[PDB]
DNA sequence: ATCGGATGTATATATCTGACACGTGCCTGGAGACTAGGGAGTAATCCCCTTGGCGGTTAAAACGCGGGGGACAGCGCGTACGTGCGTTTAAGCGGTGCTAGAGCTGTCTACGACCAATTGAGCGGCCTCGGCACCGGGATTCTCGAT
DNA sequence: ATCGAGAATCCCGGTGCCGAGGCCGCTCAATTGGTCGTAGACAGCTCTAGCACCGCTTAAACGCACGTACGCGCTGTCCCCCGCGTTTTAACCGCCAAGGGGATTACTCCCTAGTCTCCAGGCACGTGTCAGATATATACATCCGAT
């Protein structure tokens, strides 16, 4: 069953370095990075159907976290995301 | 150009044919061969036996003609083999007829539906681009298909004769890519697929030749091996190039031929519509309805039905 | 001088406006308020005249929703006259808060 | 091109209007600026959707498509125009 | 002969998986074609998510004197941030709880 | 000659188009047989009922023809459809009249 | 532009329901996209359900199970009678 | 002979149940119940452990939350107990009818 | 199972829940009420679950069914899988 | 205002223990290279749809000005709901067994595939006479001042 | 509880006006053709998790007694909202003009699906092990009934 455990632990560790977590809470952190990927998987496809544009990139991705996410949640989120296509075409 | 019987008189050749025995309108252009085109009203011209030909049809007589000269009488014996012409027709509509009450009503007014002998290689690949496809498109792919992997013969007009391709030439690299720029569809993987499967697997030509000694249960058995060469496929090599004359292609036409012609349905079968087992059986069927050579009296029903 | 009890002439303004099915609210007012709230938003931004028109029918019918929800917590109440508290509570209960 | 004090454009009239379509007998003073509040704050929530949707189409203009899926995103659905 | 096989994750410098959301993206039916820097944004996005989620469950669970987070510090991560709760408004969490409040006429006579 | 799957079905809503968008929509990338059938169908039923009522609502006001009044008196008259459209409004379409019980004069 | 829509076919079930009623385009427009809605709705469920139990395909029975999610009371079972005998009809041609 | 006051441990125990994260519903009755309610849609039909956990989480959590939004509408009438009429008001506001 | 069931949920059950909501004071007429409406929640959800099962050509309610249909109402469930 | 009795938490400590955290084995999903083609970015165009202006009329907003009626504060009462307690019961807890269905595997009947002819409905263009808003008028019913 | 003046409302017919619908033109959109390869329906088979059942125990329900504080009824007070009349005003409708951008169309190009060939990142699996449950013992926070 493909899950988010370890990648979870991992940004705890960045997070806190010295903090456990239960299973329970590892399985509510799963469901929830899955809920919020259909969220904006499901978002972005509608932002496709709309332009009448078939393919999913990076543009309407942000569209989607800029549509979701609350307002001051929002602009972090975009500039991580950017960072990180930044960081990626750079490198 | 094209020649024709009434402008180059001296170029043609005679063979005591008459139209009850034959009917060139009716066999030609009917899905058999794929090879033939009326360039002039009542003449139909294309490569048979490696050269070319233009044949039209009198009463009583099939005329046939960088050829200078009419054709010899070994020649002449190429186009009867090519249209079996020691097998009576007549004699075969009398059975039929005799045993089947809606074929002599059919055959009154289709008369000279025969059967021709095929080349393997040719009947095979045409009949694999056969498949889930209308006459009309298959003609125009199997005249791509010679174009770009034939022998160039000659050119009458603006039209240029190939001979069949090979098997080493079908075999050969980037060959499906081509066809597929040709508009063969999935089909062009079929073609070369089958090609290297024979050459590279079964043995080569000898291994398809040789089955034209072998029982129709063997044949059909050896062909379904073959990529794009399922029972209808099968069944139409084996009538058509490979002498099994009780070989019954079931296809849509004959599908519904059963249907309102016979109120034929499934017995032995499970489902109650086309499928590997009904196919089957509704070959069998025809089989016991007409004998021996029921795979001929098969091509008149599909040539009458296809004037509708 | 006849004169009609105050809150009857109320009753047949009900009636009267649920009955039709006009606006309610002057359109060039209202676009004057949609284009200063977008203003902020993205300046130099052009308006068509249909996105105004289903902005204003959904704005009346999320006020005419929230009146009839308030007018819910007013009579909940004992009471007749709403007041702000009883639009912040239906606010709060349909959770927009 | 600046727009300035629009809110007021609201008149106390048409809020008296919209309460009786919604039943309402009696309207206190206090309830024309709550509305105009909660008015202000409704539609600051749809434009910011259908300004970021004519934003992505890379249009200069808020065609009633952008409004109408707008709406159907937070729940609003509005039938008709489109 | 092949330069080593290096994760993309490593490459953008995330640690959730690019070639998993790539994976689920394309096997899920969203467009036809999925571009090459969505699965990217998407995960560094999840990424964010998932720290600012932790980091307020750290912090519950610090003030709560536990070593190990479990949902009631989740709950109250979430509950006690005004735009999280906005953003999960609509969600029930199993044994998270309900964050404490009470009205202020339900307090006795002062 | 051409026999149409809706007539075929008997059905006015193209079977066809709804099997179109079905495809063409991205929902899966294969589309059963029946499935749009079902679907045209479906929309079928939905249509008649809302249309019935919107004609029994406009010839209850006298009127030949069907305006939005019409179709949000219908749909908020009944029931099952109230439940089914609970969260939409109608543009052009009014409030169906309803006066509290306190409200009225004693 | 061609701008597709089902206005034909609803005044062709309109005469069918009652065949002396007219109807206004602002009508039309609604009774359009409330068809669109409905057929968004079923559609989204119907291709959910095939993720839910792994299954590549739509088939009749998909569209069944969301008409009995969707449609509330009478409606689910008056749509699914409407759809099975339409199905049947269709196999029975 | 001591006694504590109306509204003491009342208002007491708030603290302790808005601390605890338990269940506050018996799992069998619960069991019991659901069991009751399936076999009305379909006869003998089969339910994980897991299922009726999260049945009752779900309906735990709906049912605070409608009496979270009862205590709204009761402390709206200056009143400290609520009463069925908070309930339906809630659920007419809340629209569930 | 057969009959008398929702009697399961006594008044000290409702009152310990109403003290989590934040309720003082309750009176006698609540508990028939809020049973009525447990009801009739738990029908709404265990409808569409059963529904799913019965898709899912299964006899057994998983749990992925219930949380499923709950996501269809708006009730998103975490911690019972995705 | 205040004070200790008495509950009810807060705080601290010893002592298990089973979830948590870690290393290990292993394979399958991820990655690197390479190729073909079509989704998409870009330039030119036109036309049309939006913005802006200008002016005349008037429905409607603003505003003052009673006055009654509804919000609201205060007081009484009696009853319905809390707190506490002895008694009952049934809900967990723990076994033990039964087994029917859940889940994974191994075979062969319904769709995708290529796409070009083939109509044939489906939309755009364009009348056209009728449904209905509006007016003009008169009669009906509700409403509040009077007894 | 009626009479009745008066105002809002309902009914009937004429008028004209624009739009719903019918008809024609033209055009792309389902439909199908000499099927075969291939995924899902179905039977097979294991094994496990759900069902039933019983006995023990004790924590929860509950039936009951009792007191008291809350909801509700009732009252007078007063302030403020509504009806109404008069006074601005700027909304609206009609008309006109100018141009910005949004569909379009043609063109190219390069980004990505697909595929072949690997390989280590991450998923079962097993095992130490300590954060927390848990029992025990003390510290003090706060209601509260007098005082």
């Amino acid at each position: 069953k493909e899950s988010y455990s370890v990648y979870v632990y991992k940004v705890l560790k960045q997070v806190h370095p010295d903090t456990g977590i239960s299973s329970k809470a590892m399985g509510i952190m799963n469901s929830f990075v899955n809920d919020i990927f259909e969220r904006i998987a499901g978002e972005a496809s509608r932002l496709a159907h709309y332009n009448k544009r078939s393919t999913i990139t990076s543009r309407e991705i942000q569209t989607a976290v800029r549509l979701l996410l609350p307002g001051e949640l929002a602009k972090h989120a975009v500039s991580e995301g950017t960072k990180a296509v930044t960081k990626y075409t750079s490198s | 150009g094209h020649r024709t019987l009434a402008s180059t008189p001296a170029l043609w050749a005679s063979i005591p044919c008459p139209r009850s025995e034959l009917r060139l309108d009716l066999v030609l252009p009917s899905g058999q061969s794929f090879r033939w085109r009326e360039q002039s009203p009542a003449h139909w011209s294309g490569v048979l036996a490696d050269q070319v030909w233009t044949l039209t049809q009198t009463e009583e007589q099939l005329h046939c003609t960088s050829q200078a000269s009419r054709p010899t009488p070994d020649e002449l014996e190429a186009v009867r083999k090519y249209f079996q012409l020691d097998v009576t027709l007549a004699q075969l509509y009398h059975h039929w007829g005799s045993v089947d009450s809606h074929f002599q009503e059919v055959a009154q007014k289709f008369q000279g539906v025969r059967l021709l002998r095929q080349d393997p290689i040719e009947c095979l690949f045409s009949f694999i681009c056969s498949s889930n496809n209308n006459i009309a498109r298959i003609t125009g792919m199997v005249e791509r298909l010679c174009q770009a992997f034939g022998p160039r013969l000659i050119q009458l007009d603006d039209v240029t004769y190939h001979g069949f391709p090979s098997l080493q030439a079908l075999a050969g690299p980037e060959v499906e890519a081509h066809l597929r720029k040709l508009g063969l569809g999935y089909r062009a993987r079929y073609v070369s697929a089958s090609a290297r499967a024979i050459l590279e697997e079964q043995g080569g030509l000898a291994w398809l030749q040789q089955l034209r000694e072998s029982s129709y249960e063997e044949a059909h058995k050896a062909l379904c091996i073959l990529p794009g060469v399922g029972t209808q496929v099968a069944d139409c090599i084996c009538l058509m190039a490979l002498d099994k004359p009780q070989a019954v292609p079931v296809d849509v036409h004959m599908w519904h031929i059963a249907q309102r012609d016979y109120s034929w349905h499934p017995t032995t079968s499970q489902a109650k519509g086309p499928s590997p087992q009904t196919n089957k059986e509704l070959g069998n069927f025809f089989r016991s309805l007409w004998g021996p050579y029921a795979g001929w009296a098969q091509a008149v029903l599909f040539s009458a039905d296809l004037r509708q | 001088p006849h004169r009609y009890r105050p809150g009857t002439v109320a009753l047949r303004e009900i009636r009267r406006y649920q009955k039709s099915t006009e606006l309610l609210i002057r359109k060039l007012p209202f676009q004057r308020l949609v284009r200063e709230i977008a203003q902020d938003f993205k300046t130099d931004l052009r308006f068509q005249s249909s996105a105004v028109m289903a902005l204003q029918e959904a704005s009346e019918a999320y006020l005419v929703g929230l009146f009839e929800d308030t007018n819910l917590a007013a009579i909940h109440a004992k009471r007749v006259t709403i007041m702000p508290k009883d639009i912040q509570l239906a606010r709060r209960i349909r959770g927009e808060r | 091109k600046v727009l300035r004090d629009n809110i007021q454009g609201i008149t106390k009239p048409a809020i008296r209007r919209l309460a009786r379509r919604g039943g309402v007998k009696r309207i206190s003073g206090l309830i024309y600026e709550e509305t105009r509040g909660v008015l202000k704050v409704f539609l600051e929530n749809v434009i910011r959707d259908a300004v970021t949707y004519t934003e992505h189409a890379k249009r200069k203009t808020v065609t009633a498509m952008d409004v109408v899926y707008a709406l159907k995103r937070q729940g609003r659905t509005l039938y008709g125009f489109g | 002969a092949r330069a080593k096989a290096k994760t993309r994750s490593s490459r953008a410098g995330l640690q959730f998986p690019v070639g998993r959301v790539h994976r689920l993206l394309r096997k899920g039916n969203y467009a036809e074609r999925v571009g090459a820097g969505a699965p990217v944004y998407l995960a560094a996005v999840l990424e964010y998510l998932t720290a600012e989620i932790l980091e307020l469950a750290g912090n519950a669970a610090r003030d709560n004197k536990k070593t190990r987070i479990i949902p009631r510090h989740l709950q109250l991560a979430i509950r006690n941030d005004e735009e999280l709760n906005k953003l999960l408004g609509k969600v029930t969490i199993a044994q998270g709880g309900v964050l404490p409040n009470i009205q202020a006429v339900l307090l006795p006579k002062k």
